[PDB]
RNA sequence: UGUGGUGGCGAUAGCGAGAAGGAUACACCUGUUCCCAUGCCGAACACAGAAGUUAAGCUUCUUAGCGCCGAUUGUAGUGAAGGGUUUCCCUUUGUGAGAGUAGGACGUCGCCACGC
RNA sequence: GGCGGUCGCCUCCUAAAAGGUAACGGAGGCGCCCAAAGGUUCCCUCAGAAUGGUUGGAAAUCAUUCGAAGAGUGUAAAGGCAGAAGGGAGCUUGACUGCGAGACCUACAAGUCGAGCAGGGACGAAAGUCGGGCUUAGUGAUCCGGUGGUUCCGCAUGGAAGGGCCAUCGCUCAACGGAUAAAAGCUACCCUGGGGAUAACAGGCUUAUCUCCCCCAAGAGUCCACAUCGACGGGGAGGUUUG
RNA sequence: GAUGGAGGUAGAGCACUGUUUGGACUAGUUCAGAUAAACUCCGAAUGCCAUUCAUUUAUAUCCGGGAGUCAGACUGCGAGUGAUAAGAUCCGUAGUCGAAAGGGAAACAGCCCAGACCACCAGCUAAGGUCCCAAAAUAUAUGUUAAGUGGAAAAGGAUGUGGGGUUGCACAGACAACUAUCGAGUGACCCUGCGCCGAAAAUGUACCGGGGCUAAACAUAUUACCGAAGCUGUGGACUACACCAUUA
């Protein structure tokens, strides 16, 4: 699990997504990305999740970019408390991702290990996805 | 020149500075109509009212 | 059970009479924590910062240089 | 015209690189007797000067590497008026950025003094 | 409801680009300090980094070159400040008396700023600046009592006793717009008036949780993911459980 | 409406402070990529303050007599608490209800249309509708769906059907089938309209209001009609103000 070292504030506000994604929404470091279609929140457990599987199927490696950090805490009550007085306790963290965000990004690999990967990563998570490579700049390889 | 303008729908429901819109213009009930100058500012009161109102160039 | 729960009053700051008013000896123009907006053309500073006319005339907010603000008043 | 001084205007006026110059003026430079000075030091500030020099400041001129001033049209948002599930999304009408760019730019306006 | 916490005042976020704005919403401070850390006149410019240098080390103290602020500002935070409000030196007590055109805030009572006039001054050659401190917390009506002043009154008259007016002192009255100078518990042994303005079963809404059903598939299954079981993760139904 | 202004939200940005991923490097700084409620080099729409301004309109201020109210509710929109649950709770902003009858939504405080002085066996429309219950089109042109979808529900699954694209292999003979010929086409990809499975609760069909519907469903256009205590027509009452000749 991804955890923030050294936060400034214990406890946050949480939303309003209103999805489109704001920054990296194309391939900067692979060959091949898995994008985003829907907006949702993605926790530690998912990320990990969804690497593992994600490094598993590349027998002789190749590389993989996570490209989404939990930066912003959860917090929660217990059953059989009342409403009333303040937050609860922090339990858990989680990012924003609002459609169109590209999340992983693999290398070194032909098409269709990269493809089973990236089909295997999707199972594991909350939103649907497409899968996209690097189209047509000044250069791309 | 002169625009006529007839009020066709209802002030129910309506925020009220389009209900004090159309008391300035002078409109009483639906149906009624009134007759002003070409301005800029009558035609600021016509497009603050243009859901509610017919107008005729005349 | 918590160790929040407290504030101070609000202190009604902000801008007190508006461009192209005529004003009389006197008349409070800004209240401010230090100096946001500085002292032009007939104009004092008070104590906590307060900017007030000194003579009757019009309040022009104008541009002090390259980034900062000035208030005068134009007897007629 | 050239130089000294003293002013307005958002650095489009700035920074760095490079050249040149001593006519008067500006400077560096030379000294501490006397006005004044160092929490030590005539370094500074203060004064008396006029051997020496354009090396440094200063002035003029070249340069768009760094800053600065930046449109247009496209998007994001959002006044009014309407529609689907209402977490969110969409269609008309009006407004319209921040980024990213085409371009600008190595100042401009004025008073006094002296010299040509 | 009890137990727990809180009760006045200051700064920020919430707060939807004027002002104002709730919650047992999210974070911090105050109940002072300074005779200079106040006034005024002159002068000054920071934090770091790199290079060398004996003790001396990363880092005490020296020298140079880069350095718009990455420092400092009595104390919390925000807004300000390098024409300093930051830092040194000389002289001083304006941390003055009588006031006050006009504004701000505001239910009231209170709170805040103020050019200018008069008396008499400090600093400075002048112009001038000075009615505490970069700004905003550091406080408590009235009644009653104490101390000092007074060209006020004084129950037949002259005094006195006593009172008034001016200046100041006595509050964790902190439940901080302050009930009285003075105040804790039990009732299953209980009584009256009200309330579904408010708690318990049943209903209703909600589905975190609970029971059930699934998607992906690492693995186990000698070999073989799917005979049988299904890690890390993901998606639903139901209205019997705890809420 | 025009003109000036104060102010840091919605964006989006990484100069400042937190949080953060890759790469080069070295002291023994750099190239890229993200992020924020208490971050900001920037910065709207709207709201707010003004004006010897303009055009329409009728209020505003000051003194005095008499009050009532200090339990609100739901529905857009934007925030906090909550689990971005509640017909939950607490604020801001607009409407209806409260204190509002009439039409639509089967029945329905708060949703959509619209504000009842009274009489009529007259007319035109609004929202919503036009096969029968039940007033008005079994309308017109061109398509789609076969599931009673329309007329409750997801991740995922699939040679269901419509439309638009990109291509591999084809009469110097293709894919499939037959041993050891055949005489037209045949595979693989993208976006997209409408449908299918996934789909189990307790008195009796049992979310179409019912009958029933293959259009009486859905999409895009077009014209008629129905429809309210809204508006109009004819007459009457009461009030105000202008007209008028006293006569009001």
């Amino acid at each position: 699990m991804l955890v923030p070292k050294r936060v400034k504030h214990r406890r946050e506000f949480r939303g309003k997504m209103r999805g489109e994604a704001k920054g990296g929404k194309e391939v900067a470091f692979g060959e091949w990305g898995l994008q985003a279609t829907e907006s949702h929140w993605i926790t530690n457990r998912q990320i990990e999740a969804a690497r593992i599987a994600m490094t598993r199927y590349m027998k002789r490696g190749g590389k993989v970019w996570i490209k989404i950090f939990p930066h912003k805490s959860y917090t929660s009550k217990a059953i059989g408390v009342r409403m009333g007085k303040g937050k609860g306790a922090p339990e858990g963290w989680v990012s924003p991702v609002k459609r169109g965000k590209i999340m992983f990004e693999i290398a070194g690999v032909p098409e269709e290990v990269a493809r089973e990967a990236l089909r295997l990563a999707s199972h594991k998570l909350p939103v649907k996805t497409k899968i996209v490579k690097r189209e047509e700049m000044g250069g791309e390889s | 020149a002169e625009l006529k303008i007839t009020l066709k729908r209802s002030v129910i429901g309506r925020p009220q500075n389009q209900r004090a819109t159309v008391k300035a213009l002078g409109l009483g009930k639906v149906n009624s109509t009134v007759t002003k100058p070409a301005n800029e500012a009558i035609k600021g009161m016509v497009n603050t009212i243009s859901h509610l109102v017919d107008v005729e160039e005349v | 059970s918590t160790s929040n729960g407290r504030d101070s009053e609000s202190k009604r700051l902000g801008a007190k009479s508006a461009d192209g008013q005529t004003v009389t000896g006197g008349s409070i123009l800004y209240r401010q924590r230090g100096t946001k907006i500085y002292p032009g053309v007939n104009v004092g500073i008070g104590g906590d910062d307060t900017l007030f006319a000194k003579v009757d005339g019009v309040v022009r907010f104008e541009r002090k240089g390259r980034d900062k603000k000035q208030v005068s008043v134009y007897p007629v």
